[PDB]
């Protein structure tokens, strides 16, 4: 039948969670982000459209940094992206306080990787409105 | 409760006219043995504050960890981390108040007397002390441990009260500090030769001095010293 759209744990008939496709949509509404690798790093960036005169320039900063090594950009519900990081700077600082050493990249992505996916099990919760980009330098490049 | 372990013995500190001194030996002892010789109890947090630390060594690892995660938590969403918005050491300090008077509220004090030496952002000195009490004060000179009955003595014929800080230099400051270090190796038993100053200076911002040593020691007339009373030779 039909309703398959309407709870975020859902699968429909063809085994998909029409939820998770529609947060999707809320980040193509949003504004362009990108990152680029480079030999011995990242870069990121991000447009920040200017409603009115009224914004002050270089105020309104989007992109977030995570420990002192890693840095976040998204798109999509800017909300949903600080709380993304705020879960990301939690989660590094965890990994820091036991194993001493800057959370690795690949293990920072995984952290916020399992997060996301934890809020696609659930009908309690709704999934996060943002794609993002992010990463840095660690112990292997 | 609890008792310290491995512990660290005086820290000393004054200001003078243009900011802050602050002095630790760089011994960690395990009761009457002077078990590690390679230990900074100076933890330098930015350009502009250094905290010296006394008493359990495995305490003082634990603040040195809070003040990193301090450092890192103010520069989140912080364009001005560097700048307007960078900690002062007062920040640090009433940080470090706090939680030193919540552990002895919980019964269960961090182990330590710390004293936060930097200047503030205006130019002014800051200085002051807080322990596993959690009891605060200021004064023109403070230390901790036996540097509080000998070093304190010294520092304070210098600088006797507030007026007498901007007539004192850094170079008589120095002096004054390296000569309490010295007296505190003779009569301390708990005491290294080795140790860290730490300079914090509202022109020429933080010079921190490792390795050093205490020299121009008096020990001749030990010769002439024998028996403890009627011995003759």
């Amino acid at each position: 039948g039909t309703g398959y759209d309407l709870s975020n744990s859902v699968f429909s008939p063809d085994g998909r969670n029409f939820q998770v496709e529609y947060a999707v949509k809320a980040v193509e509404n949003g504004t362009t982000s990108i990152g680029i690798k480079c030999n011995d790093g990242v870069v990121f960036a991000v447009e920040k459209l200017i409603t009115s005169k009224l914004l002050v320039p270089q105020k309104n900063v989007k992109i977030q940094v995570v420990d002192r090594h890693i840095g976040c950009v998204y798109s999509g519900l800017i909300p949903d992206g600080r709380h993304l990081v705020n879960r990301g700077r939690e989660e590094a600082a965890s990994f820091k306080k036991l194993y001493k050493t800057p959370i690795p990249i690949p293990a920072f992505a995984d952290r916020l990787g399992q997060y996301v996916q934890a809020h696609t099990l659930y009908n309690s919760v709704r999934p996060f409105g943002v794609s993002t980009i992010f990463g840095g330098v660690d112990k292997n490049g | 409760t609890q008792q310290p372990i491995v512990t660290g013995t005086s820290v000393i500190s004054m200001k003078y006219d243009n900011g802050v001194i602050i002095a630790a030996d760089n011994l960690g002892s395990y009761g009457s043995l002077l078990r590690f010789n390679g230990v900074e109890r100076l933890i330098p947090v930015g350009d502009n504050t250094v905290v010296g630390i006394s008493g359990d060594i495995s305490d003082m690892q634990h603040i040195e960890r809070l003040l990193k995660d301090l450092v890192t938590e103010n520069a989140y969403d912080n364009p001005l981390a560097d700048a307007e918005e960078a900690l002062e050491p007062s920040y640090i300090f009433e940080y470090l108040a706090t939680v030193m008077y919540q552990r002895r509220s919980k019964m269960n004090p961090l182990w330590n007397a710390i004293i936060v030496a930097g200047v503030q952002s205006n130019g002014d000195q800051f200085l002051r002390y807080v322990n596993l009490l959690g009891v605060t004060y200021s004064s023109p000179t403070l230390a901790t441990g036996f540097g509080a009955h000998m070093a304190n003595p010294l520092l304070r014929k210098v600088v006797d009260r507030e007026s007498d800080i901007p007539k004192t230099t850094v170079q008589v400051a120095e002096e004054a500090i390296v000569n309490a270090m010295r007296v505190l190796y003779y009569r301390d038993a708990r005491s290294s030769r080795n140790f860290s100053l730490a300079i914090i200076d509202k022109n020429t911002g933080l010079t921190f001095k490792k390795n050093l040593q205490v020299e121009n020691m008096k020990w001749d007339f030990a010769k002439d010293i024998k028996g403890y009373g009627t011995q003759k030779i």
